[PDB]
């Protein structure tokens, strides 16, 4: 295990904190929240979306072929 | 405070402190406003101490 007081070394760093009864738990939830969600999705969409679009195209083609491959031809 | 009669101290006050500003001060009094107390925390981390 590991304990507080034996983790690492830190110097010259100040932390200011406020009590949770002095502040609001939902401050600017929609005012600042939505623009941050847009930035987060914008920053990662190009890395996540393409492979799942690639899956979507294979999925529709493969079923479209199979769904009609067992249709009959005049010959 | 010490070995001294209050008469003497008042005589000296009326002598050497009469030149002070009167009771009125031209409407500019310091009125201490209440001071908000805030539950909060400040940590200055310094492991070299």
């Amino acid at each position: 295990g590991r304990q507080f007081g034996h983790l690492t070394r830190v110097r010259h760093v100040i932390t200011y904190s406020l009590s949770p009864f002095e502040q609001r738990a939902f401050p600017h939830y929609f005012s600042k929240g939505i623009p941050n969600v847009l930035r987060r999705t914008r920053a990662c969409i190009l890395r996540v979306a393409p492979p799942f679009v690639a899956f979507y195209l294979v999925y529709t083609w493969g079923t479209q072929e199979f769904e009609k491959s067992k249709r009959k031809n005049p010959a | 405070a010490g070995g001294l009669e209050h008469r003497q101290l008042l005589d000296l006050a009326q002598k050497h402190f009469s030149g002070l500003s009167g009771t009125y001060d031209e409407d500019a009094v310091p009125t201490l406003s209440p001071c908000r107390f805030t539950g909060s925390q400040i940590c200055h981390r310094e492991d070299g101490l």
